[PDB]
């Protein structure tokens, strides 16, 4: 079909100019709230803190490039630290940092790992993944956080987002290195 | 008495992508409104069904008259999200994510010349097994094509169809792979008026019947 | 909704299990999809 | 056979402010009658908006006309908790609990000289970013502000309001914060027949749409 | 009431999970909250 | 207080052949259709009551008049899964899987010769105990048995009974096994008209009333 | 159907427990089976 592109307004085409049909699609893997729901590594604990910051996903992996396709985000949150340690404690977006939790909420370990549940404690409406705010660009704020864990020991931490919705997508680019080659190419999982 | 109960061996273990809810810790926290804000989306396909993004070639966006070659292939790649063409894409983007994709694909081309500078094109779909590449519009025409002319509008639409043995078919290349097990599109210029270059720009988006099926996090190098 | 499915159900109250959503006083990508233009412009033949 | 289960890694461990209840051991026992107990109270912002506090202004709880300076301020604070001002109130005291808050709040002026003294009043909320923070009544009438003359009634209540960019503040302070991210409430005196002093208690409640969330145990050095 | 919150229940009987309470033969505070004046004294002008 | 539960020995151990399902790990998965797939089966005793398989003679297929020997028997071999002759057909493949069985079986002869040559067959079966086993027409005719001549149709099918003290009988020969404990089935032909061989194809399939109890992997060497 | 069963059920929703299948728009053996001739050929006597 032809169309006056320059006024951007969508244009999907089938097969049917060409004779054909349009197969049954189930698109419940690209359901957003779906592919985020899982737990990503973001790494482990530094003094035994660890602010939850979902900028800490690493970029490309699955949650963390996906959750980088929106400017804005809203979720509640699901923790799990692995590794040989007696406690993770937490406290919510806005307070002082501590020298012991002692009190805030704290949560022991059970055969090595320690998975909670959190719920959203910022106070804007949605948090963003980007924000343009005094670094003006010529061709992050305290607040975006969802608290901090205290825990006994080093560990892995996980983090898992619930109930998300993202707005105003943005690039997701593929991150293999085609070399010189035309092609990209790898070794697929295959009979032995 | 109390309830016998039987602990399962297997069973239990911490699980990542598992189906149920960690315990609560913190209740009573209630939410600033968020409604009405814009730009909600829902599912990938939704916006890459919506909005084209760039093809490469070669460092620009378009395809081109070009120099010296009396070749009129103005473009002819895999149908592949790993052909270098398709790299900056938020298709190729996406499909680094999923292991099978099954569906149609929608390719536009917006001519840029100059209103008394005309062309007429061509694109095909080349299927697997197909011998020498036709080079010319000729050979070409016997595959599944689509010609047309400059004018008034200034965009084609154009799409590629889904055909395989299977159902299905895989969003990365084997090692042992010599040719496109999924074919080619080649995208030709029939004639034009003037040989100085007219540019027109390539740009690709999600059928109405595309999916991605199988999340996968391919993680590192 | 999500990547969670459980046939039985959720043992803690909603209050302690979640955050409270609210209110004062709407998918854009999915109506701007169902918005695109797939037929002919011009005039068809054969 | 017996009902199959699986024990999850990562629940059951001793928590502290989880909402289950721990198994009893000791029944039957009847408390004596507590009824009618005079004094009960429920939730802590109701105590906090029927019971003003007073505010400390370097020792005292009172503002003053004072001695060498033609000075109109009576006070200028941070609309913070965390002021020195604030110090000695039942809300600073409870906001050292709670990481947020949202909400206005009532300040009080009971005016304390005697029968032939008369004085005019003004206060002030000065939205943050304000630059040269007015120290003239003339000013600061740019400002949301009331202002009030003695008479038969001693006492004015103002209430400070609540504006910012977010639906909550912060109780707390960052260390990397030069000014009042809240901006600033001034107290001012207009006029005042008699040098000698007229002291005005000044005293701060949790108005009606006041809240706090977040509990949080501060605690320690 | 309180910060337990359990969807389903409680096992064992309440004769062994609390102290039962007793009465012979409320809350001040939020009456007192609830009587403030929140009017104006005086006239009201504009 | 919660759930008193008490953890039993010996119950919750892996086991290879439970009746539960492990726990999910990646859902929404939705299959390609499979809808009118050709040739499906459903239980192995279907597709063994359908599809006769080849008797083995040492090396061939066919039993046959033979050269030298004054000897009518064309076989007879224990009525036994183990037995050589047995040693290719899909009944004895299936039955090295079941430890028991029990039910009739299904021998077919089919004559090979040309038009002009005749003969005539029996075929009996010879309970265990049975002393000198017949090796003539005569003496077996005093068993169950089926006397059969050429002509117009080609094949002949007999039934094998089950007879024995117990309801199951054994698919494996026990060690210490001296005779057949379910007897034998002799094959012999009564006449023929030439002496240059006419070859039978004999063939095996279960029985209507067969069955398989037992399953178990026999599984090495 | 198979070697599971559990007079209870199935905790986990099916969408996770299984591949859900499809269709487009019968057991072959069984019916062969069925089919088979189990008379006699020719006429019977005594």
């Amino acid at each position: 079909t032809t169309s006056a592109g320059e006024g951007a307004d969508p244009v999907t085409t089938d097969a049917s100019a060409h004779g054909g049909d349009t197969r049954t699609t189930r698109r419940a893997h690209t359901d957003v709230t779906f592919l985020l729901d899982r737990f990503t590594l973001v790494g482990k604990t530094n003094d035994n803190k660890l602010v939850l910051d979902l900028l800490s996903t690493k970029e490309k992996s699955l949650v963390g490039a996906l959750l980088r396709a929106a400017t804005y985000y809203f979720s509640d949150l699901e923790v799990a630290c692995v590794g040989t340690n007696a406690w993770v404690g937490w406290t919510p977006n806005g307070s002082p940092v501590l020298t012991e939790v002692g009190d805030n909420p704290v949560v022991f370990s059970r055969r090595g790992t320690t998975r909670f549940a959190l719920p959203y404690t910022a106070p804007h409406r949605v948090l963003a993944t980007v924000y343009n705010g005094d670094c003006k660009y010529k061709p992050i704020p305290t607040t975006f956080n969802y608290g901090m864990i205290y825990t006994q020991a080093e560990v892995d931490v996980y983090l898992r987002m619930k109930r998300a919705e993202l707005y105003c997508p943005r690039p997701v680019l593929t991150h293999y290195d085609h070399n010189g080659r035309d092609r990209y190419k790898t070794t697929l999982v295959k009979p032995a | 008495g109390i309830l016998p109960v039987a602990v399962s061996d297997g069973y239990g273990g911490f699980q990542n992508t598992d189906p149920k809810t960690s315990d609560p810790v913190y209740g009573h926290v209630y939410n600033p409104a968020r409604t009405l804000y814009p730009g909600r989306f829902t599912n990938l396909l939704d916006v890459a069904e919506a909005c084209p993004t760039l093809l490469d070639f070669n460092g620009v966006p378009y395809v081109q008259t070009q120099s010296n070659s009396g070749s009129k292939v103005l473009a002819c790649f895999d149908l592949a999200f790993g052909h270098k063409n398709m790299k900056n894409t938020y298709m190729s983007g996406l499909a680094q994510y999923f292991a099978q994709y099954s569906g149609t694909l929608n390719l536009h081309f917006m001519y840029t010349g100059p209103t008394n500078n005309k062309a007429k094109y061509m694109v095909a779909y080349i299927p697997p097994g197909t011998h020498p590449l036709p080079e010319t519009p000729e050979m070409a025409s016997h595959c599944y094509h689509a010609e047309w002319d400059t004018g008034l509008n200034s965009t084609f639409t154009f799409t590629v169809p889904y055909f395989s043995a299977a159902d299905y078919a895989y969003t990365y290349a084997d090692e042992p792979e010599q040719a496109s097990v999924q074919g080619w599109v080649g995208v030709y210029q029939i004639t034009d008026t003037h040989e100085k270059d007219g540019a027109v720009i390539v740009t690709v988006s999600a059928g109405p019947d595309f999916e991605f099926r199988m999340p996968i996090s391919p993680s590192r190098q | 909704s999500g990547n969670t499915g459980s046939i039985i159900n959720n043992y803690y109250m909603q209050q302690y299990q979640n955050s409270m959503d609210t209110q004062l006083g709407n998918d854009w990508f999915s109506k701007l999809a169902q918005s695109a233009f797939s037929g002919l412009v011009g005039a068809l033949l054969a």
